[PDB]
This record gives C-alpha cells, structure tokens and sequence, in this order.
C-alpha cells in the first residue's frame, strides 16, 4: 500500500475514494483506524505496512468561466479558473485534466 | 459543437449563436486519478494447515480427527496447482476461487478411502465404506478434496 | 463452608461507563451516537471480597444475570479477582466461557465443563507440580473455540505499594460478537466506599466471533491457603448493567474522549 | 471588524493553503465568490 | 446597524450529488436541465 503526491483511487479496507495521500501530523491512538472531520468525511487513514498515518485531501477541482466582449467586434476570449493556484493549473495540464 | 473552443461551449450553454458582453459559467474541471495505490491489509501470516492434511498417520474412518482452520489465510490455489490434489470442484461454491471468498468455521476430517467410493461419500448414495463409516449431510458444505 | 448470606449494598456510579463506539478517529467534533450505555449517576453494586469472619470463606460470587452487558470494575490492590465464567445453565450440558490468566496466556476456551459448587483459585503458585488450580472443572466434552494470547491484564504491582489498580471492564455480546473494553489508572486515596469522580474512556481490546447465548455471569477468586481454610486479602468489585441510551460525545484534538453528555 | 471576525468566509480563496470548514466543504460543492469591492475600497 | 450584502455561493449538482461517478452523470442526463434554474438563480443572487 504505497504511492505519494498523486490523488488516486484506492481500496483501503474497502473504501473507494480519491485524494492526495500525504504526510500527516495526527497522533492516532494505537487502536484507531480511520479519520474523520467536521463534515463526517474521511480525513486520515492508518498505514497497513507502517505505523505512520497519512492525510487524504482530494486533489484540485473547480469550475470554469468564460469572459467575452460579445461575439461582435472580435471573438477573442479569456478563461478564468475559479479558486485554484495558477502554478497548479498551467496551460500544459491538458494531458491529464 | 460543444467541445472545440470556449466560444463553442459558451454558445452551447447559452443555446444561441450570438453572445453579448459578459462573463459566463460553462462547465467544471476535475483532476483525474493517475494510477492505483494497489491496496493491501499488510497481513503477515500463513496458516499452518498442512499438518492435519499431511502427517505420520491418517485418522480412521470410524474415528475422524478433530481439527479446524481458524484465523488463517491458507491459500487453496497452491493446492489446486498441486498434481496430487485432483479434487477441487465445488458443488455449491466457487471451485477455483474458494480461498479468495471469505468463510468461517472450517472443519477438517481424515478418513481412509479405497478410491472408488469418493463418488458415493456424497449425499444421495451409499458407498462400500460410506455405508457404515463415512457420511455427508443432506446438503454437504465445503468442497471435495 | 457454611457461610451466611450477605445483603448486597448500593453505590452511585457517577459519570463512568463510557467507551469508544467505533474504531474511527474523529477530532474536535461533537458526535452523537445511539448505543447501550451506563446511565450517569446510577446505582451499582459494590461487592467487597475480604477475609470473612477472620478466616471463613465467603461465597460472594452469585450467578448474576448477564442480560445485555456489564460494567465490571474493581479497586483491586493485589491480584485476587479473576475469572468471568458465563453460562446459560452452568453445567456440563451448556457451552460456557472461562477467561483465565494463566501466567502470560489468556487461554480463551469454548468447551462444555462441569462446575464445582464453589470453584476458586490459588493466588500463590503451587509448589513442585504445575498447580491444583484446575479444580474449577473436571470434564471437558467437545470444544468449539480456542484463543491463546498475551494476558488480558497488563497491570503491574511489584513496583511498590501505596497505589492500587482500578480495572474497568465492559462485557457486551451482540450479533455473534464479543467485545472487551479495559482501562487502568492509578489511585490517589485508598477510599473503597465510592468511585472517584474522573472521566475514563474504555478502549476496545479483544473481539470474538463466537455466537454463544449468554444469560448469567459468574466470578472466581484467587486464594491460596490460610496465609483456616482458604483465605486471601482485601478486594472490591462492582457490577453495572448496560441499557440503551443516546449520548452526545465531545472529542479533543487527539481524538480522546474528554467528557460526554 | 475585530468584533465581527470570530467567523467570516475565511479571507482565503487561493485554496493552496487547505492542507477546515470552508475548504473541506469545497470538496462538496460549496464555494464563495469574492465581493466586487474590497474592504479598502468600501 | 443594517445588513447590506451576503455571501456569494455556487453549487455543482453533478459533483455534489454523484461525486466521481460517470454512470451517475449518464443517468442524471435523462432528467433534462434540472440545474440551469439553480445556477441562474444563484448568479442572479450574486449579481443582486
Ligand atoms: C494532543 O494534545 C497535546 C496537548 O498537550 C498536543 O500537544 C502535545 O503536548 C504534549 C504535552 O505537552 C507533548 O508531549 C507533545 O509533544 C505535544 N504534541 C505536539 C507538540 O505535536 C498534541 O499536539 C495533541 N495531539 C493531537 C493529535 O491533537
């Protein structure tokens, strides 16, 4: 059970979800297995191989918007990506996006 | 169309061929998963179940040995691969994927068989040695090994 | 012996008997769950096992009904309370439990036994031979489940005196499962009268898949000899029945129950 | 502003610092659009 | 003290109801356009 830095689907204890597994600072008790948050969603998981738990955060998603002057007078448009880091979504993400 | 360019998607969402000045919301974007993290409970054990199956002596038909498989992950595909183990077919469950499916309270028996009564130890008929010593219930569980 | 009966007493349970419902870790959230729980400030019996009549054995081990669960606990000082045998009819014809603490092995067994009228244990180990402690039963017919592991108790005493154990246990059996919760902590004052007011969380320890129908509860004692008859030191244990309730639970940053309502 | 700020929208809309009430609800389709006029223009 | 404005919010039905489920997107597609009214109303509220 291991890969890092990429949001992927898994089958941890039957759970099928996608998120960016990364290092976690939570101090799970020795018996505790799963993690939750206020909204009652999975937040951290127990490592099967090791004793260091990991955090689950879904990777970036969002909606798009199109700004246009009107098709009259040119057809040039601009694209706004709402609430995402520009470095996280450059113009080269079309391979996997 | 509705995938060629942002103007095309704007027209598709507006259901019109003309668009005025403004900002419009058309669709969303989501990062797709790249690979699979394989998944494993990291179980570190193998059942010591071969002691009952292979030992110095075999229990008699009139006195079966009492032994069960509990808290084990004993693979049955290696048994299927083994040449001596020729019976792996299952009447009510999966013949080849019996091990993969989960089960509980598996009991083991040991009985000497001539060879021609294996077809008769099953319910519905009486064998030469299954008439008086060995038996199976009306709907026998497990698989013939 | 020909000991006399003793009318049981009563004590207030205070705000004790809360356990972790699930294995899932949650933090800084106020979760509410519906499960069997010990009501706050409820009567709980305070059975105390001591040397009776300065050397007369006291059979203060009734066949308490199991019902839906128990909150067995103790303020035990030295090792004298052991055994949580269960039985529908308590005979050789009934499947029964027996949770021994033989050395460093729980030796969980599920087999039919015959039970003595007053079974007991020797806290001091028998000389030469292994031990005459197997006097609790003499016949074992059929066997279903066996489980050997580390002892269910990790309490130590050899360190020094002035502090005793506060073992707490919840025995719940439902839908073919058996869960045990335990927690240990030191004590400040030797007050045996009532349970001190402090929050304690009972973590799950062992889960069993057996499907035994349990209706009654029995406890064993550890007495070696007159050190007349069989006598030991002072001890006390409580029994708390479990009933359904609805609770609001507040978690802390570390995921440990601090208080609940 | 100090009295009102016990809760606000978070002031955060870059989403990069989210590793927890708004951004965790962001994974559930609840976003906040920023006002046209900032507080220094108001 | 008088309130002036409130928070502008946007909700994605497809992801909110069926998060990462293509079969759900195909099944929701048979309902027509059940989400344009909500999106239009929310945009109008934000503009207001
Ligand atoms: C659990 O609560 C403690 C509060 O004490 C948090 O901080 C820890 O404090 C103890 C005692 O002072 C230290 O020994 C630890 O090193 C502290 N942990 C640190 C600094 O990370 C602790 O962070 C909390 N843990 C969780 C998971 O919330």
């Amino acid at each position: 059970n291991l890969v890092k830095n990429k949001c992927v689907n898994f089958n941890f204890n039957g759970l099928k979800g996608t998120g960016v597994l990364t290092e976690s600072n939570k101090k799970f008790l020795p018996f505790q297995q799963f993690g939750r948050d206020i909204a009652d969603t999975t937040d951290a998981v127990r490592d099967p191989q090791t004793l260091e738990i990991l955090d689950i955060t879904p990777c970036s998603f969002g909606g798009v918007s199109v700004i246009t002057p009107g098709t009259n007078t040119s057809n040039q448009v601009a694209v706004l990506y709402q609430g995402v880091n520009c470095t996280e979504v450059p113009v080269a993400i079309h391979a996997d996006q | 169309d509705c995938a060629l360019d942002p103007l095309s998607e704007t027209k598709c969402t507006l259901k019109s061929f003309t668009v005025e000045k403004g900002i419009y919301q058309t669709s969303n974007f989501r990062v797709q998963p790249t690979e699979s993290i394989v998944r494993f409970p990291n179980i570190t054990n193998l059942c010591p179940f071969d002691e009952v199956f292979n030992a110095t002596r075999f229990a008699s038909v009139y006195a079966w040995n009492r032994k069960r498989i509990s808290n084990c992950v004993a693979d049955y595909s290696v048994l299927y691969n083994l040449a001596p183990f020729f019976t792996f077919k299952c009447y009510g469950v999966s013949p080849t994927k019996l091990n993969d499916l989960c089960f509980t309270n598996v009991y083991a028996d040991s009985f000497v068989i001539r060879g021609d009564e294996v077809r008769q130890i099953a319910p519905g008929q009486t064998g030469n040695i299954a008439d008086y010593n060995y038996k199976l219930p009306d709907d026998f569980t497990g698989c013939v090994i | 012996t020909t000991r006399t009966q003793l009318p049981p007493a009563y004590t207030n349970s205070f705000t004790r008997g809360v356990y972790y419902p699930d294995k899932v870790f949650r933090s800084s959230v106020l979760h509410s769950t519906q499960d069997l729980f010990l009501p706050f400030f409820s009567n709980v019996t305070w059975f105390h096992v001591i040397s009776g009549t300065n050397g007369t054995k006291r059979f203060d081990n009734p066949v308490l009904p199991f019902n839906d669960g128990v909150y067995f606990a103790s303020i035990e000082k030295s090792n004298i309370i052991r055994g949580w045998i269960f039985g529908t009819t308590l005979d050789s014809k009934t499947q029964s439990l027996l949770i021994v603490n033989n050395a460093t092995n729980v030796v969980i067994k599920v087999c039919e036994f015959q039970f003595c009228n007053d079974p007991f244990l020797d806290h001091k180990n028998n000389k030469s031979w292994m031990e005459s402690e197997f006097r609790v039963y003499s016949s074992a017919n059929n066997c279903t489940f066996e489980y050997v592991s580390q002892p269910f108790l990790m309490d130590l005493e050899g360190k020094q005196g002035n502090f005793k154990n506060l073992r707490e246990f919840v025995f719940k059996n439902i839908d073919g499962y058996f869960k045990i919760y335990s927690k240990h902590t030191p004590i400040i004052v030797r007050e045996p009268e009532d349970l001190p007011q402090g929050f304690s969380a009972l973590e799950p320890l062992v889960d069993l898949p057996i499907g035994i129908n349990i209706t009654r509860f029995q406890t064993l004692l550890a007495l070696h000899r007159s050190y007349s008859g069989w006598t030991a030191g002072a001890a006390a244990y409580y029994v708390g029945y479990l009933q359904p309730r609805t609770f609001l639970l507040k978690y802390n940053e570390n995921g440990t129950i601090t208080d609940a309502v | 502003f100090n009295k009102v700020t016990l809760a606000d929208a978070g002031f955060i809309k870059q989403y990069g610092d989210c590793l927890d009430l708004i951004c965790a609800q962001k994974f559930k389709g609840l976003t906040v659009l920023p006002p046209l006029l900032t507080d220094e223009m108001i | 003290i008088l309130p002036v404005s409130m928070t502008k919010t946007s909700v994605d039905c497809t992801m909110y109801i069926c998060g990462d489920s293509t079969e759900c997107s195909n099944l929701l597609l048979q309902y027509g356009s059940f989400c344009t009214q909500l999106k239009r109303a929310l945009t109008g509220i934000a503009v207001e």
